DNA sequence: CCGTTACCGCCATCAATATCCACCTGCAGATTCTACCAAAAGTGTATTTGGAAACTGCTCCATCAAAAGGCATGTTCAGCTGAATTCAGCTGAACATGCCTTTTGATGGAGCAGTTTCCAAATACACTTTTGGTAGAATCTGCAGGTGGATATTGATGGCGGTAA
DNA sequence: TTACCGCCATCAATATCCACCTGCAGATTCTACCAAAAGTGTATTTGGAAACTGCTCCATCAAAAGGCATGTTCAGCTGAATTCAGCTGAACATGCCTTTTGATGGAGCAGTTTCCAAATACACTTTTGGTAGAATCTGCAGGTGGATATTGATGGCGGTAACGG
């Protein structure tokens, strides 16, 4: 007790010493008669000092989690607005910056009581449709969830009613030589990795065994000539760049399938029927990834997925490449250079498509939907998504940055592309998977040609069409056909990619899953 | 209930002579009795070193006249000047 | 018979700015036209800001003059404003000016 | 939440009690059309020099007339022998 | 649907007239009087103030603050700017000297 | 030819000027300056020795004061070399001219 | 006596930037001195005048250092080691 | 046979102190402590810049005070400066003061 | 001729109180005599002014003692009450 | 090839807003009138005195001479500093949202002031003694000024190293 | 395979430090003088210490309300990067006029004597400005009704241009 008692004094005594923060938390919450309603654990200041001097504390865990569920009480009870509350933020900010170097003299890597933030529900009943926090669903085995709503609108006494404010506390790994309970995400110890056991820094440091090899990194993954010469344009701009905090960036396609995207019965039944355009159109769709070591750690920062219909595909898709999705995350080193190094990766693949003969170039500038996530699950709040605006002026950047460079001939809206190429039918339009027009033609199906027109001159400024003008072998890969794969296998085992250390264990799970694989 | 000594009903009188049909509010009347009392400091005062320097144990005319014209600035130092030797003069014949 | 001040032609106090002279110990001796012309300096003072006042006043449709008048008046007038300039006039505020370069276009 | 809401509540050290709208109304006033972020709280410091400069000296007036109450007249002489003369509070 | 919003000195250049034209005072009376008394404790213990004597620093406190507040912002303008930082204060109290 | 870059032999003025402290502006022409400027205010004016190297050092304390304030203006304003608005700007802070 | 005139120019340049190098001053700009000047100037009509106006009291013809310490003094720019 | 001054134990003269202030038109009585109050504050404030004024001097490699020394001693005491922030002194010049900036930029 | 008095032999004696082997030039000497004339006249001056604010004809040691408090900065304020106390109380003690 | 549509820039103008003004009207505050009286203020008389005039001793202020060397004056070259231009990260401006802190009014007593007593302490002044200015001559002494050489300071001269075509 | 910008290394031109030594105006040491203060010793007067007490008004506390503190979005403010015309610093030749030492006529500063118009100290009579209470008057602070530039934004048009069939 008193080693522990030692320890964590100073911190209390932090907390303490905020003035007036710590005033409201010094002594037990005396009711505010709905105050036992809503905490059902009431706890404050004076009682942990009671409980550390007692000694009842068998270790620190317990200590720091009963100070984050006061600050969870604290944070419940309040409302946001009130001053109590900037209290509790104040308290709980400085505990997060004096708990570390306690615990790491006490042989911890961290004390902050990590709890898994609440994921995307995607609800089983009508598509799209989310579940918003303190919003309550129905849940079976946690996997299937439905919305109020929907579930009203569908044996039912079965599904449990809950509310979307789970938090899901962090596991813990036992070190086999001291016995000492880690966070798992903090010290990224797998058990595929490194089926010998777990064995902490400082156990390694008193014993002077190195740390073994990862066997399952980036580096390691199956290289592709796409990929190479992405990864090689990066490290060249970086190494002009010369900034010391630009780690080391690999470049991965781990996916590359041939797919067929159908035509829909409504264009099929005006165009297909008189046999004036076809009726399917085959394409390779391919997903890569950008990894950065950081601090020795992978991290997955950025890929895309892409659909290539070649030179074989029929008109008006022959010899084009259309972006479907894309993702970033802003946890990449250094941050100013972030947005330049995503600018060199998307050059560079477009370099390598205008390389392999292909003609234009489709992107659509409509960023994600609040709540929903393109490729990496559980975006970090700090992350402003930004505005459809904003994707746009950054794409006229590219395209700028692109033309300057001579690789591209030139980019427009298609609203421009429509009125030069003097379109007459529908039929002409690019049809991809997924893509907004395909919708937006059945839908005024369900006279095309001024209501394209119309349409086009209406959202001309969201769509990018680029003049330009495969020895990539195969890869099946399950997990990355698509987004769905991996955006569920994520919410299934907790991959979120809200933090740095999130992020790093997120891309070691998904990197050995790929090797596994 | 000591009687306090002010140069109200005085400036009012003046203020009569300018404005007959202009008023002055209580916070105003006593910004200007404060000017009036810094200015007459800071003459009196200028006053007294003038006698000092010169070894002169007694404050006459000249030294107010000699005060005024190194404190006012042009104009209103001339016109200060003069309507003391207005004053003096009336003062004398009368 | 007749007061100093009725028969100096001023409206102020020559008794009283005589009195304040002597307890001030400004001097052993007071001359006699002394306080005479130190009145007749405060009241020609004193007429200049009443008088710049009520036109300020009259420019705000006012017939009444308020310390915002006074701090109009000393402040406008350069040679008022120079005698003043270490002297702040409660509830007076400021003249209106904005900067040519905050001036939008 | 419960406690109190009134003279427990303490909070707003006397140099912080100065608002921000405060700061910004002054400036306005001086005619300053933008604010940087780190202003404030200098001004606020600045301000808070400023008190010692007045106040002490007043209180060292409270002080000689062997008084318990600081006057509206000390506050004058005070702003007078820092060359910052006040008018208006000689009553 | 686009609402109505006014671009960044349109309004600031409105508080400038506002502010400039009128004459009441901008600090609020509560804080100020406990500053004072904060700053009165600070040298003698157990003082009494009057309604005048605070209403008198807070007038003066203010006039200073705007001067100051236009020496900073001439300064501003020299620099080719027009937002003032603090190191437009510390030239401007250099240059008065206070310092 | 040896020759200094620019700056060098102007800090070597700085250092010997703020080491030294000899008169700056000479006695003649400074004297001629006050005569003309007295005999402006006052025909048949008379000077003493003593008045007039008073008068000197004060003008030259208040110039150096004031050149100073002008080298923190232009500093501020991310230059090295004075310019008359410098000095005006120096001039309006302290009070002498608004 | 000889009415002297245009004796500002006697406020020489090397002067000036002799004055600038006592205050700082690495670089001076060609529209300093003439302003400079002029500044000058003007603080001579802004303390020998009151000087003046100290030798007319006393009935003297001629200025003395004291009344140059006098001026000074109430311009703000008090002054050491000639009297007073 | 025993003097004010050297009865309060002080260098400089009460008396003359006291026919200053009875001189100088200040009220209409003086205390009897009040000249060699003043006195005493005179006598060490002299000390003081005198102390200041040998350091420097000595600092210069100087047995005799200039005025130099004496601006030197001024200007490098915080308090002192303060009390004589609005006084010039004759044949003092200024403090050895270069910015960083007006150093090389190399 | 008239005399003219200074500090000069008080100086003196407080500079070989101070340095016994250190000098002073006639320059410096008429820098000091103004130097303390003119805290002389200061602290003079802030003392009629506090005597006449609070009504009072009579500068005593605490009207002195106010005054330096309000000229003199911290230490140097310090020190010089430390000292008027001091001299004040030696005084009395005869 | 010249032609439609996007972009730069102008600008003519529906529409929400703060505000100047045309008008109002109730009230805190300014203005008018009677009365009281201690507080000043004006006049009279004898006394004291600061400074005016009258003459003059005398310090230093103004003026003319001559030399010449310390800088003033003018010129030239380019080092690099101030000034103009672009643009992208980003810090603040404008604003809707929420609440809470400030403002206003009412109420006990801590001390601000008015009265009275009386004594330690302040002037008034006539001597007596000590002492700070200070004319004058004599000896001492810190540093002004010139010499010479060891010591940093500055700048780009020899060459070594990519490197960029 | 030739000039061109960088860097660490030496090296030459140059300002700096500094110890040393000599002539001297200024700093320090006595002799004597001496009138201006300083101090001691009575007489007289009074600023204020001290105690008791009525009257302010200041701290404390209640509710009513006019405000302040946060998070969001983004136009535009700002500072880094780039380029360049030209301004002034460094150097130098020529000579200008300021400084120093000297002397001199005298306008003018200041000491000394005389003495009177002016300031002072009461003593008395006269007016009068400060204060308290009643009651009348009103300038203007907001409150309500248009309503008006005004400026952001929606939009139309003219000029540039940019690439396509």
């Amino acid at each position: 007790p008193e080693e522990l008692r030692q320890a964590l004094m100073p911190t209390l005594e932090a907390l303490y010493r905020q003035d007036p923060e710590s005033l409201p938390f010094r002594q037990p919450v005396d009711p505010i008669p709905d105050y036992f309603d809503i905490v059902k654990n009431p706890m404050d200041l004076s009682t942990i000092k009671r409980k550390l001097d007692t000694g009842q504390y068998q270790e620190p865990w317990q200590y720091v989690d009963d100070v984050w569920l006061m600050f969870n009480n604290a944070w419940l009870y309040n409302r946001k607005t009130s001053r109590v509350y900037k209290f509790c933020s104040k308290l709980a900010e400085v505990f997060e910056q004096e708990i570390d170097p306690v615990m790491q003299s006490l042989g911890y890597c961290c004390g902050r009581k990590y709890e898994f933030s609440p994921q995307t529900l995607c609800c089983y009943g009508k598509q799209l449709c989310t579940i918003p926090r303190d919003a309550a669903y129905y849940s079976y085995q946690n996997r299937y969830h439905f919305c109020e709503k929907c579930f009203t609108e569908i044996s039912k006494d079965q599904f449990e009613k809950k509310k979307n404010d789970t938090l899901d506390p962090e596991p813990f790994v036992d070190c086999k030589e001291c016995g000492r309970k880690m966070h798992q995400i903090c010290v990224l110890h797998y058990d595929i990795i490194w089926p010998s056991g777990f064995v902490c820094d400082n156990c390694l440091k008193k014993t002077g065994r190195p740390r073994k090899e990862n066997k399952f990194s980036a580096k390691r993954l199956q290289t592709t000539r796409l990929g190479n010469h992405l990864e090689d344009r990066v490290n060249k701009f970086l190494r002009r760049q010369n900034h010391p905090e630009a780690g080391e960036v690999f470049v991965r396609v781990v996916a590359s399938s041939d797919k067929t995207v159908e035509v829909k019965p409504g264009m099929k039944s005006r165009f297909v029927d008189s046999g004036e355009m076809s009726e399917s159109f085959p394409y390779r769709t391919k997903a890569l990834f950008a990894f950065e070591e950081i601090d020795g750690v992978d991290v997955c920062f950025f890929g895309m997925h892409v659909q290539e219909y070649g030179s074989d595909c029929p008109p008006p898709n022959t010899r084009r490449v259309y972006i479907s999705y894309l993702d970033s995350i802003h946890f990449f080193r250094p941050r100013c250079l972030r947005t330049a190094v995503y600018h060199e990766i998307l050059i560079g693949y477009l370099e390598y498509v205008k390389k392999l003969g292909y003609v234009t170039g489709h992107i659509w500038a409509c960023p994600p939907s609040e709540g929903d996530d393109y490729i990496f699950h559980c975006h970090p709040p700090d992350q402003k998504i930004p505005k459809p605006k904003r994707l746009q002026e950054w794409y006229k950047k590219m395209l700028d940055k692109a033309f300057a460079e001579r690789i591209i001939h030139d980019y427009k809206d298609i609203f421009k592309q429509a009125t030069e190429d003097r379109l007459t039918s529908a039929k002409e339009l690019p049809y991809f998977e997924g893509d907004f027009w395909p919708n937006v033609l059945e839908e005024s199906i369900k006279d095309l040609s001024q209501k394209l027109y119309a349409t086009m001159e209406k959202h001309k400024e969201v769509f990018f069409v680029i003049h330009l003008h495969d020895p990539d072998p195969l890869l099946s890969c399950d997990l990355m056909d698509g987004r769905d794969a991996f955006l569920t296998l994520a919410r299934d085992k907790h991959w979120e990619f809200s933090s740095l250390r999130r992020s790093k264990w997120s891309t070691l799970c998904m990197l050995v899953e790929l090797h596994t694989q | 209930r000591s009687r306090k000594e002010s140069y109200s009903i005085y400036v009012y009188k003046v203020l009569k002579q300018v404005h007959p049909d202009t008023g002055i509010s209580s916070k105003a009347m006593g910004i200007m009795n404060s000017f009036v009392n810094d200015i007459f400091e800071r003459i009196a005062g200028e006053a007294s070193r003038l006698a000092h320097y010169n070894k002169r144990s007694t404050i006459t005319s000249r030294e107010i006249q000699t005060a005024v014209r190194l404190l006012l600035p042009g104009e209103l130092a001339k016109h200060a000047v003069s309507e003391g030797t207005k004053a003096v003069t009336k003062y004398t014949s009368a | 018979a007749k007061t100093r001040s009725s028969r100096a032609g001023l409206q102020f106090p020559v008794g009283r700015v005589h009195r304040l002279l002597r307890k001030g110990n400004y001097s052993e001796r007071v001359g006699a036209g002394a306080p005479v012309y130190l009145a007749a300096v405060l009241e020609y003072l004193t007429a200049e800001i009443l008088e710049l006042a009520g036109n300020a006043a009259r420019d705000n449709k006012k017939t009444r003059i308020i310390p915002r008048h006074l701090q109009l008046a000393i402040r406008n007038d350069e040679e008022l404003n120079k005698l003043l300039g270490r002297v702040t006039i409660a509830q007076g505020g400021v003249l209106p000016n904005i900067q040519a370069v905050l001036l939008p276009k | 939440k419960g406690g109190a809401k009134r003279h427990r509540k303490v909070l707003r050290d006397n140099i912080q009690g100065i608002t921000k709208p405060a700061i910004r109304r002054l400036a306005r006033r001086g005619g300053v059309k933008r604010i940087s972020g780190l202003i404030y709280e200098e001004t606020r410091g600045v301000l808070k020099v400023f008190l010692e400069n007045v106040i002490r000296d007043a209180v060292t007036y409270t002080e000689h007339a062997k008084r318990k109450t600081v006057t509206a007249m000390d506050v004058v002489y005070a702003l007078k022998r820092q060359g910052r003369t006040l008018y208006g509070f000689g009553g | 649907k686009k609402p109505h919003r006014y671009r960044p000195g349109t309004v600031a250049l409105r508080e400038i007239r506002r502010y400039q034209k009128s004459t009441e005072l901008l600090i609020r009376k509560l804080p100020f009087q406990r500053l004072v008394r904060e700053i009165a404790q600070d040298f003698k213990t157990d003082l009494r103030f009057q309604s005048s004597a605070v209403m008198a620093l807070q007038e003066a406190c203010e006039a200073y603050l705007v001067g100051l507040f236009e020496d900073t912002n001439l300064c501003a303008i020299h620099a080719k700017r027009v937002t003032i930082m603090p190191k437009d204060i510390q030239l401007a109290r250099r240059i008065r000297g206070e310092r």
